[PDB]
C-alpha cells in the first residue's frame, strides 16, 4: 500500500468455449519491435539545461555546444565526419550568446562566488570585545 | 484483477492496449520498478497528483509543557465487574499551549516530505527561520530580520505543499458507550482503534471530575459528533463518501476542498478519450474505449489550451542556443519518421539509369561518369532527408540550411561540368529546407556561376553579382532585379531572365494540415490557430495509382523545369568556349534521363508525409513551435524571436533573450545537399503496399507508448509554479504586479536579483520535492531578474511588425491557498513562533505576576507618550568629563542623558552592539534606561519558572544584548510563571523584557484538572475555536476561519479509483 | 579553456616536472583537471617549416589555430605512385574517381601498352577526388582554416603545420622520409582562435629559452598585443581553484638603496 | 574587486558605510553625510543572462583621474566601429573579388578601436617620407616584397 518514493527529500460447467486461439498466424509487416525501439528514444524528454541558474547556497551552476552536438551527431550512426553539423554553417553568427557560468545574475563576474562575495561583505565590518 | 480496470469489479499499470487483429497486449508500467517484464515505460517525469491520507486532517496538535497531577474524585468508570480508565481528549498539564506539527496523526501513502515541525516554546525554533538565505552567519541561534519575511514566506509555501492530500474512508464502528449513544465512529487504520477515540472525539469521555475539561464537555452538545452524511451510492455495503464530525482543522480542510476542487474540474471519460484518439488517428485506425457506469472513477485529465501555451513558452526558453539540447530531438524524429515510413531509398535506380551510358575512348570528359562520381550512389546513409522532414515541425525553433561546401568553389563558373553538376544538385536540394532566402540563394548561385556572360542591375557601388550565395541569408540582402523581374533585360541575360522566372512561377507553395484534437487535448500552437501545421510543400489527398511523371506534382514539376533550363543552358555553347568537343548530344541525354527518372519520393512528400507528420505530432514531447512559411513576400519574412518577462503597462530594463541573438530565426543546422539530391531522385514503395494494413500497424504500437496523460499534468504542474512564483517574489520585492498585500509588518528588504534569484530557486526545488520531480522546471525563469509578472512570446517580420502573444494565465490553487493562509497568519501569528509589535528593556522588580506576554498598560509608551526621546541613525555618545553625565544625541538635536524612556530601532543596535552595550548594560541593571527597540517581528522562547522562588533574568537578557549581531538576531527569551490552583507564597522577581502588544494567544488552558486558578495567568478552553460544539445556532458548515482558526471542524472522507488508460484498437478497411 | 605558457609541454613529462608550478601557478590539489597536449611535434613542424617559407606567413597561419578541434593529416604517395597503390589492393579505393577508371584498375591485365588508359591517367588529376589537397605551394595561410572547418585533411608534402601527420600508404610507396581534455587545457603557442583562449604573463620575451617560442612570441606580441588576455600567476591559480638536475627554478629580485644615516628614511636609487 | 585579500577594502571603498559610535571627527563627518549615495545606482542591461554593459557606481575615487580616464574613453569610443562598415570596406577594397561576412543581430557590445581622420595618415606618411631619404637599399626590400 505503502508507495515508495523516488528523489530524495527535505528530511532526507465452464468449459472451452471456441473463441479462444494461440496459433495467430501473422508478422507484423512494419515490424512492433523496430517501431517500439524507434520511439523509445522520441518518447524521452529533452534534456534539462540548469546551467547559468542560480544553485542552492547563492552560487551560478558553472556546468564549445556546437562541436559537441555536431561530434554526438558523427558518433550516432556510424561515421567520423557527419551529414548533419551544427558548427561550420554557412551563415556567420558571431553574437551566438549562450548562458554562461562566468556571469552572474546581476550584471557582473563570476570569480569569485556570491557567497565569498557577501561573506567577505560582512567580515568588513566585525566589532570585538574590549581588552 | 483485470476487469477492475474497467470498473466492474468481482470477488499497478498505466496504459492497457489490446489490439484486434493480433494477439500481442502492450502494457506500460513506472520506470522506477525493478522489474519491467518484457513491458513499456514511462519516461516522462510526471507528477504525483492524486496522494491519499488517512489519519487525521489535522496541522495543529496541543502540546503540554509543565505537567502535573490532582487529587480526583472519581477514579475510573465501573461495569459490573469491570474498571475502565479515564482518559483525557487534552493534555492534563499545568500550562498548555498550541504548536504545529503538520501530520502528527497522519497515515499517509506517499508523502510529500515537506513538512513544517515545531517544538515547544521552551526549546529554540530558530532553524525554520535562518534555514533560506542566511548561508554566511555566524553565530548559529541567530536569524537576519532583513529576511524574516522570505522565512516566512517560504514556511508558508512549505505549508500549502503538505497539506495537499485526499480523504479516505477508512472504516466505522458503532459505540455504546453511554455519553455517545449509536454515533458511528470512525476508526484508523493501524493496530488500536481504541487509543485515537479519546482524542478524536473530545465529547465522548463525560463529566466525572470537577474541571475546566469537565464543565467544557459539560457545555458541549451532543448529536454533532461521529458520521453525519453518508452517499447513496455504495459498492457491496460500503458508502463511496461520507461526512463525519472529528477533529480537524479549517484551513487544513479548506485547502483540501481546493486542491479537490482543482482536480474534480481535472477529470476526464474514456469516450472523449476514445473520441480524442480516434481523431489523432485521422481516419486510419478506430479505437474504442469500453467501460461501466460509475461515479467514483477520477483521472485528472482535462486541461486548457492556456497552460499548454505557457508550458510551450518554458519549453522554448530551455534551449537558449545551445545546440546539445536540440539535436537529439530532431535525430529521434528522424529515426521514428524512417522506421514508420513506407518509402526505402536505393540509388541503384540512379546506377541501372546511368549503367547504358558511357562515353567513347578517345575522351577526356564525361557527364555521366562526372555525375556518377559526384553523387556516389555507393553511400547508403539518408539523414540529411529526414532531418529537413523533422525540421519542418521546428521552424521556429532551428532552422535548416545547406552546407557551405555544397556550394560551387571559389564561385564556379559556367564553363565548367563539375560546377554545373553541383548547381543541378543544388537546385534540386534547396526547396526542402526551411530557410526563407533559400529562393534567393537559390537565384544568386546561378548568377555567381554566370558572372562574365549575363550581367544585372546592382543597388550600390559596394556589392557586386560575384558575390556567394552563403552570404544571402537575411532579407535585407535580396535584390530588386529579383524581386521585380522585369528589371532583368532579356535581351543581355536570357537564361537568368528564365531562371528568376521559373523560381517566381513554380517555386512550391505552403499549405496547411490538420492533427490531433483542441477539443479534448488543448494545443501549445501560439502563433497559429490551434489545429493546423504549417508546411513548405502542398499536399493532396492519397492514393498510391497516381502516374509517377505527374507535372501537378511541385517537385516532379521542379525537376522538370530545372532540367529544361540546364538544357536550355546547354543548348547553343556559347557559354562554353574552349570545349574542343561536342558535349551537347551527351549532357543532353544525360539530362533527359535525369528528368525522367521514376522516384516515388515526390509523390511521397505530396501525399503520404505531412498525413504522417500530423499522425506523429501530437504525442510528442516537446510539442511543435512554428512559425510562418512565407513563399516570396519579403515584407512578411520572420527575423527575430524573443521571450518576453516583464509586464505590458511597465518601462522596464531591456533585457532581450537569448533566442534574438541569431542571424536566421533561430539555431542554424547545416544540411548536405547530396543526401537530399539522392534521397529526392531515388525511391520506391514495396510492391504490394496496402495503405490501410501499413498505417495501422504502425499507429498501433506507436501509439502503445503514448505521452500525453502525463505531459498534461506536467504542464499543470509548470503553470501552477509559475503563477505561485510571480506571487511570491512580487511579494518580497517591489515590482507592478499586485497581490494584495497581506503581510508587510514582517521586516523585510528591497530585494535585488540575487537575492530573488535565491529565493525563487528555493521555492523551485521545495515545489519539485513536493511533487517529487526530477526533470527541470521554472529553471529557464531564473538566468537574468526572476522579478516578473507575466510571460509572452512574440517574434517581428521584416518591415517591423510585431505578433505578441500573451498567454491569459488562469487562477491557480496553489497559489490560491498561499494567500489563504497568509491572511490567515495575520491573526493567527502567534501559533507559528512569532509575535507582533516590538519588546521594552527595563527593570521591573515586584511581586505582581501578569505574564509579560500581556504586559498592563502602565509599562509601556509610544512615540504619543510625553517625555519620550526618539533616536535615529544619528546618535553619537559623548563623555562627561569631571563627573559629569555622559549624553547620547537625540534625532532633533538635542543630547540626553542615560536616563528615562527611548526609542531605538533595532537596526540602531545592529550596527554597533559592541560599542552600545559596553555603554548601557549598568544603566540597564542599575540605573533607569527603559528603551524600547522597535522591531516589528521577533521569535521568541519561553523561561518559565516557580514565582514562589526568587528568580531573575539578567542573565538571560544579558545573553540576548551579546549574542545580537550585526548579521542576525537570537530568539528573544522570555520569562513567565507557571498558574497554580493552590494558592501560593509570593516571592520577589526581576523582569526585564516585555512586549508591548498582546501575544498570548498561543496558549491553550492552564491547569486543565483543577476546577479553578487562582495564582497565575488565568484561561479557559477556548469556547471560539469550538464554534459547532459551543453554539447551538451554528450551522454545521459555517467557519470563521478568515479571524480563528477552528479546530473540530466537518470532514467529508472520500473512496475514489484510478483506473489505467485503456482501449481496444480496432483497424478500418 | 586554453592557456598559453612559454616551455616545451608534452602530455607525458610535464605534470611529472610541475610545469605550472615551476611557473609559480599553485594547483596543490592535484585534481588532474589540467589537461595537457604534446607540443614536440609543432616544435619540431615550425622547425622544417621555416626553411621553406617566410617566417610571417609561418607565424601569422599558425596563430589563428583552435587547438581544442582536433584534427590531422593523411599525406599521399605522388601521383604516379598513387595509381601503382590503387592497383595492388583494388578493394581500397574511394567512390569519387571515375567508374570509366575504377574498372580499369579493377581488372587482372597487366596493362603494358596503355592505349586509354593511358589518357585515362594523363588527364586525371587528384583535386576532384579528394577535396582539400593543400598543395606542395600552399601559401600556408589556408592549412590551418582547411584544420580548423574539417577534422581529417589530404595532402601531397611534407612541409604542414598543426597537426600529426598519418600515412596513407605502407612505407614503401613513398620518396620524401581522442585525445583528452578535460577544459583546463593548458600548453604553448597561444590562439586568437576563440575567446577564452588565454596567455601567460610575467616572464620577458627577452628571457625565454628555446629561441623558436621566442621568436614566436615576439611576432605574437608585435601584432595582436591589444586583443590577447594576459592573466598573472595568481588569476591562473584562482582559475584553478629520472628526477633532472642542472634545471634550476630561477626568479629575479627588485630591491632599492636607502639610507638611514641621520636616523630619517630616504630612498636614493 | 579582484585580490588575494579583498576584506579590508570595503572600509576604504565607501566611507558612509560605517555606523557613528562616538564624537569622533570621522563620526561626526559620517553622520553630516547623506545616506542614498553608496554603490550602484545605474546599469545598461541589454541581454538576459549576460553581463551589463556599464555602471556608475558612488566609490572613492579621485576625480582627476577620473577625467583623464574618461578623456581616454571618449578617444577610444571616437576611433570605434562596426563589423559593418569593416565588411564595406573589405568588399570595396577587394573589388567584389573576395566576399566577407557579418552577423545581423543585437550584439553585446565591441571596442574595436581602428578609425582615423586623414590628417594622421599624412603626418604618419610625411614622417615615413622623412625616415627614407637617398637611401635605395631602405626602399629595395619594399618592391622585392611587392614583386
Amino acid at each position: 500500500k505503502r508507495i515508495p518514493r523516488k528523489t530524495k527529500g527535505k528530511s532526507s460447467p465452464a468449459t472451452a468455449e471456441p473463441g479462444t486461439s494461440n496459433c495467430e498466424h501473422y508478422k507484423a509487416r512494419p515490424g512492433i519491435a523496430s517501431v517500439q525501439k524507434a520511439t523509445e528514444s522520441a518518447e524521452l524528454p529533452m534534456k534539462n539545461n540548469d546551467e547559468g541558474t542560480p544553485d542552492k547556497r547563492g552560487n551560478t551552476k558553472g556546468a564549445d555546444e556546437a562541436d559537441d552536438a555536431t561530434k554526438k551527431q558523427a558518433k550516432d550512426t556510424e561515421k567520423a565526419k557527419a551529414q548533419v553539423t551544427y558548427s561550420d554553417t554557412g551563415i556567420n553568427n558571431a553574437n551566438e550568446l549562450s548562458r554562461s557560468g562566468n556571469v552572474d545574475n546581476e550584471g557582473g563576474s563570476n570569480q569569485k562566488p556570491m557567497s565569498t562575495r557577501i561573506a567577505e561583505a560582512t567580515s568588513a565590518i566585525v566589532s570585538k570585545h574590549p581588552a | 484483477a483485470h476487469v477492475a480496470s474497467h470498473g466492474l469489479h468481482g470477488n499497478r499499470h498505466i496504459t492497457e492496449f489490446i489490439s484486434s487483429w493480433q494477439n500481442h497486449p502492450i502494457v506500460q508500467v513506472s520506470a522506477d520498478v525493478e522489474n519491467r517484464k518484457t513491458a513499456q515505460l514511462l519516461h516522462a517525469d510526471t507528477p504525483r497528483l492524486v496522494t491519499w491520507d488517512a489519519g487525521l486532517c489535522t496541522s495543529f496538535k496541543i502540546v503540554p509543557i509543565v505537567p502535573a497531577q490532582v487529587p480526583q474524585d472519581v477514579l475510573a468508570y465501573t461495569f459490573f465487574t469491570s474498571s475502565y480508565a479515564i482518559q483525557s481528549p487534552f493534555p492534563e498539564a499545568a500550562v498548555s499551549r498550541i504548536v504545529v506539527h503538520t501530520r502528527w496523526a497522519s497515515n499517509v501513502d506517499f508523502d510529500r516530505d515537506s513538512s513544517v515541525i515545531m517544538a515547544p516554546p521552551t526549546e529554540n525554533n530558530i532553524h525554520l527561520f535562518k534555514q533560506l538565505l542566511n548561508t554566511e552567519t555566524l553565530s548559529v541561534r541567530g536569524a537576519n530580520p532583513l529576511m524574516f519575511r522570505a522565512n516566512v514566506l517560504h514556511m508558508l509555501l512549505e505549508f500549502v505543499l503538505d497539506n495537499l492530500y485526499l480523504n479516505r474512508h477508512t472504516g466505522f464502528s458503532q459505540d455504546h458507550t453511554p455519553f455517545t449513544e449509536g454515533a458511528n465512529l470512525r476508526s484508523l487504520p493501524g493496530p488500536d482503534a481504541e487509543k485515537w477515540y479519546s482524542i478524536m472525539y473530545p465529547t465522548r469521555m463525560g463529566t466525572p471530575n470537577v474541571s475546566k475539561i469537565c464543565n467544557f464537555v459539560a457545555s458541549c452538545v451532543r448529536n454533532r459528533v461521529g458520521r453525519f452524511d453518508r452517499a447513496q451510492m455504495m459498492n457491496g455495503a460500503m458508502s463511496e463518501w461520507v461526512d463525519v464530525f472529528e477533529t480537524s482543522d479549517a484551513l487544513t480542510v479548506s485547502i483540501r476542498g481546493r486542491w479537490m476542487a482543482r482536480l474534480a474540474r481535472m477529470n476526464i471519460n474514456p469516450t472523449e478519450i476514445e473520441w480524442a484518439l480516434t481523431e489523432c488517428a485521422q481516419g486510419y485506425v478506430t479505437v474504442t474505449s469500453p467501460y461501466a457506469p460509475s461515479v467514483n472513477r477520477l483521472m485528472p485529465y482535462r486541461i486548457s489550451n492556456a497552460e499548454r501555451q505557457i508550458s510551450q513558452i518554458i519549453r522554448v526558453m530551455n534551449i537558449g542556443n545551445n545546440a546539445t539540447v536540440i539535436q537529439p530531438v530532431l535525430q529521434d524524429i528522424s529515426v521514428l519518421l524512417q522506421r514508420i515510413s513506407p518509402l526505402q531509398i536505393d540509388p541503384t535506380i540512379i546506377s541501372n539509369t546511368m549503367s547504358t551510358v558511357s562515353e567513347s575512348t578517345t575522351q577526356t570528359l564525361s557527364p555521366a561518369s562526372s555525375i556518377l562520381g559526384k553523387l556516389r550512389p555507393s553511400n547508403s546513409d539518408f539523414s540529411s532527408f529526414r532531418v529537413a522532414l523533422a525540421g519542418w515541425l521546428y521552424n521556429g525553433v532551428v532552422t535548416t540550411v545547406i552546407d557551405d561546401s555544397s556550394y560551387p568553389k571559389d564561385g564556379g563558373s559556367v564553363t565548367s561540368l563539375e560546377n554545373l553538376w553541383d548547381f543541378f544538385i543544388l537546385a534540386l536540394a534547396l526547396p526542402l529546407t526551411t530557410d526563407p532566402c533559400a529562393p534567393v540563394k537559390a537565384f544568386m548561385t546561378l548568377a555567381n556561376m554566370m558572372v562574365g556572360f549575363e550581367t544585372i542591375p546592382m543597388d550600390n557601388q559596394i556589392y557586386t553579382q560575384s558575390r556567394r550565395a552563403s552570404a544571402f541569408s537575411t532579407p535585407h540582402t535580396w535584390p530588386r532585379c529579383f524581386m521585380n523581374i522585369q528589371l532583368i533585360s532579356p535581351i543581355d541575360a536570357p537564361i537568368l531572365r528564365q531562371w528568376a522566372e521559373i523560381i517566381h512561377r513554380y517555386w512550391p507553395n505552403p499549405s496547411q494540415i490538420r492533427y490531433g484534437t483542441p477539443n479534448v487535448f488543448g494545443s501549445a500552437n501560439l502563433f497559429t490557430p490551434p489545429e493546423v501545421l504549417l508546411l513548405p510543400i502542398d499536399h493532396q489527398p492519397a492514393n498510391v495509382t497516381t502516374p509517377t511523371l505527374d507535372f501537378t506534382n511541385e517537385l516532379t514539376n521542379w525537376r522538370a523545369r530545372v532540367c529544361e533550363l540546364m538544357k536550355n543552358l546547354v543548348d547553343n555553347q556559347r557559354y562554353q568556349p574552349g570545349w574542343t568537343q561536342s558535349l551537347v548530344s551527351s549532357m543532353r541525354g544525360t539530362l533527359g534521363k535525369l528528368k525522367l527518372i521514376k522516384s516515388m519520393t515526390p509523390m511521397y512528400l505530396q501525399q503520404l508525409a505531412p498525413v504522417e507528420l500530423a499522425v506523429i505530432a501530437p504525442m510528442l514531447p516537446f510539442p511543435p513551435f512554428q512559425v510562418p512559411y512565407v513563399r516570396l513576400d519579403r515584407d512578411r519574412v520572420p527575423t527575430m524571436v524573443g521571450v518576453t518577462r516583464q509586464s505590458r503597462d511597465t518601462i522596464t530594463q531591456p533585457a532581450l533573450s537569448l533566442s534574438t541573438t541569431n542571424t536566421t530565426v533561430g539555431v542554424p543546422l547545416a544540411l548536405d545537399a547530396r543526401a537530399i539530391t539522392v534521397a529526392l531522385l531515388s525511391g520506391k514503395y514495396p510492391p504490394d503496399l496496402v495503405t490501410n494494413v501499413w498505417y495501422a500497424d504502425a499507429i498501433y504500437p506507436m501509439y502503445a507508448d503514448t505521452e500525453v496523460f502525463s505531459n498534461l499534468q506536467r504542464d499543470v504542474i509548470t503553470c501552477e509554479a509559475v503563477q505561485t512564483l510571480v506571487t511570491l517574489v512580487a511579494q518580497i520585492s517591489e515590482t507592478q504586479y499586485p497581490v494584495d498585500r497581506y503581510l508587510d509588518w514582517i521586516p523585510s528588504l528591497r530585494a535585488s536579483a540575487a537575492t530573488a534569484a535565491t529565493f525563487a530557486e528555493w521555492v523551485n526545488t521545495s515545489m519539485k520535492t513536493a511533487f517529487d520531480l526530477s526533470d527541470m522546471l521554472l529553471e529557464p525563469l531564473l538566468s537574468g531578474d526572476p522579478r516578473m509578472t507575466q510571460l509572452a512570446i512574440q517574434y517581428q517580420q521584416y518591415n517591423g511588425r510585431t505578433f505578441n502573444v500573451i498567454p491569459e494565465m488562469p487562477g491557480s490553487v496553489i497559489a490560491d491557498c498561499v494567500q489563504l493562509t497568509a491572511e490567515v497568519f495575520n491573526h493567527e501569528y502567534n501559533l507559528f513562533g512569532i509575535a507582533r509589535g516590538d519588546i521594552i528593556i527595563g527593570r521591573v522588580q515586584s511581586t505582581h505576576l501578569w505574564s509579560p506576554l500581556a504586559p498592563p498598560p502602565d509599562l509601556v509608551f509610544d512615540r504619543d507618550t510625553p517625555g519620550v526621546h526618539i533616536f535615529g541613525r544619528d546618535c553619537r555618545i559623548s563623555f562627561g568629563m569631571n563627573g559629569a553625565a555622559p549624553m547620547i544625541r537625540d534625532e532633533t538635536g538635542m543630547m540626553v542623558p542615560f536616563e528615562g524612556n527611548w526609542i531605538f530601532p533595532l537596526a540602531l543596535w545592529q550596527m554597533n552592539t559592541r560599542y552600545f552595550n559596553q555603554q548601557f548594560d549598568a544603566w540597564i541593571k542599575t540605573g533607569e534606561l527603559r528603551i524600547r527597540i522597535e522591531m516589528g517581528a521577533y521569535p521568541y522562547m519561553l523561561h518559565y519558572y516557580d514565582p514562589r522562588q526568587y528568580a531573575n533574568a539578567w542573565n538571560l537578557t544579558s545573553a540576548w544584548l551579546e549574542e545580537i549581531t550585526p548579521t542576525s538576531i537570537p530568539s528573544v527569551p522570555f520569562m513567565v510563571p507557571i498558574s497554580s490552583d493552590h494558592d501560593i507564597s509570593s516571592a520577589p522577581a526581576v523582569q526585564y523584557i516585555i512586549s508591548t502588544e498582546y501575544n498570548d494567544r498561543s496558549l491553550f488552558c492552564t491547569n486543565s484538572s483543577s476546577p479553578q486558578t487562582i495564582a497565575g495567568p488565568d484561561k479557559h478552553i477556548p469556547v471560539e475555536r469550538y464554534n459547532i460544539l459551543t453554539n447551538p445556532d451554528a450551522p454545521p458548515t459555517q467557519i470563521q476561519l478568515p479571524e480563528v482558526v477552528d479546530l473540530y471542524n466537518v470532514v467529508t472522507r472520500y473512496a475514489y479509483e484510478t483506473p489505467p488508460i485503456t482501449a481496444v484498437v480496432m483497424g478500418v478497411p | 579553456a586554453y592557456i598559453a605558457v612559454p616551455a616545451v609541454v608534452d602530455s607525458r613529462s610535464s605534470e611529472a616536472i610541475g610545469l605550472l608550478e615551476s611557473f609559480g601557478v599553485d594547483a596543490g590539489s592535484d585534481a588532474n583537471d589540467v589537461s595537457y597536449q604534446d607540443h614536440d611535434y609543432v616544435v619540431d613542424q615550425l622547425q622544417y617549416m621555416l626553411d621553406g617559407y617566410e617566417a610571417g606567413d609561418v607565424i601569422d597561419a599558425l596563430v589563428y589555430r583552435n587547438w581544442l578541434h582536433h584534427s590531422v593529416y593523411c599525406l599521399l604517395p605522388p601521383k604516379s605512385q598513387l595509381l601503382e597503390y590503387w592497383k595492388s589492393n583494388p578493394s581500397v579505393i574511394p567512390d569519387n574517381v571515375d567508374r570509366r577508371l575504377r574498372k580499369r584498375l579493377m581488372l587482372k591485365k597487366d596493362l603494358r601498352k596503355d592505349d586509354e588508359y593511358n589518357q585515362l591517367a594523363r588527364a586525371f588529376k587528384i583535386s576532384d577526388v579528394y577535396a582539400p589537397l593543400i598543395s606542395s605551394t600552399t601559401s600556408p595561410m589556408t592549412m590551418i582554416q582547411n584544420l580548423n572547418q574539417g577534422e581529417i585533411v589530404y595532402t601531397t608534402t611534407d612541409r604542414v603545420i598543426g597537426a600529426r601527420v598519418l600515412l596513407y600508404a605502407p612505407r614503401k610507396y613513398y620518396a620524401s622520409t581522442r585525445v583528452p581534455h578535460s577544459r583546463f587545457n593548458v600548453g604553448t603557442f597561444p590562439s586568437i582562435a576563440t575567446p577564452k583562449c588565454s596567455v601567460m604573463s610575467g616572464v620577458d620575451i627577452e628571457s625565454i629559452p628555446n629561441e623558436f617560442i621566442k621568436l614566436f612570441y615576439q611576432r605574437v606580441k608585435s601584432i595582436h598585443a591589444n586583443i590577447l588576455n594576459d592573466i598573472s600567476p595568481q588569476i591562473v591559480s584562482d582559475m584553478i581553484n629520472h628526477v633532472d638536475v642542472y634545471r634550476v627554478d630561477v626568479v629575479n629580485v627588485l630591491f632599492e638603496v636607502v639610507d638611514v644615516a641621520d636616523g630619517l628614511r630616504s630612498v636614493s636609487r
